C-alpha cells in the first residue's frame, strides 16, 4: 500500500495508453457511420425531389 | 437537387399564373362586350320614342 499516490499514477499512466484506444475506436465507428448515412440521406432527398 | 426542383416549380407556376390571370378577367371582357349591345338597345328605346314624339 502507498499512502503518497506514489504507485496510483504509474497505473494511471497505462489506462491512459488504453483509453486512447479506446477513443480511436469510437472515432472510427462514428465516422464510417456518418459517411454512409449522410450518403443515404442524400440519395432518398435526390430522389424525393425527382418525384416531385 | 433542391435549386433544379424550385426552378422547376417556380417555372412551371409562371405559365400557371399567366393563364389564372387571363381566366378571372376573360369574364370582365365579355360582360363589356355584351354591355355594348345592351346599353345600345337601351338607348334605343329613347330613340324609338322620341321619333314618333315627332
Amino acid at each position: 500500500h502507498d499512502d503518497q499516490d506514489y504507485l496510483h499514477s504509474l497505473g494511471k499512466a497505462r489506462t491512459a495508453q488504453v483509453q486512447k484506444d479506446a477513443r480511436i475506436g469510437e472515432a472510427e465507428a462514428k465516422r464510417d457511420a456518418g459517411i454512409r448515412e449522410a450518403k443515404a440521406k442524400q440519395e432518398k432527398v435526390s430522389a424525393q425531389y425527382l418525384s416531385e | 437537387s433542391k435549386r433544379a426542383f424550385e426552378l422547376q416549380k417556380s417555372a412551371f407556376s409562371e405559365e400557371v399564373n399567366i393563364k389564372t390571370a387571363e381566366a378571372q378577367l376573360a369574364y370582365e371582357l365579355q360582360g363589356a362586350r355584351e354591355q355594348q349591345k345592351i346599353r345600345q338597345e337601351e338607348i334605343e328605346i329613347e330613340v324609338v320614342q322620341r321619333k314618333k314624339q315627332i
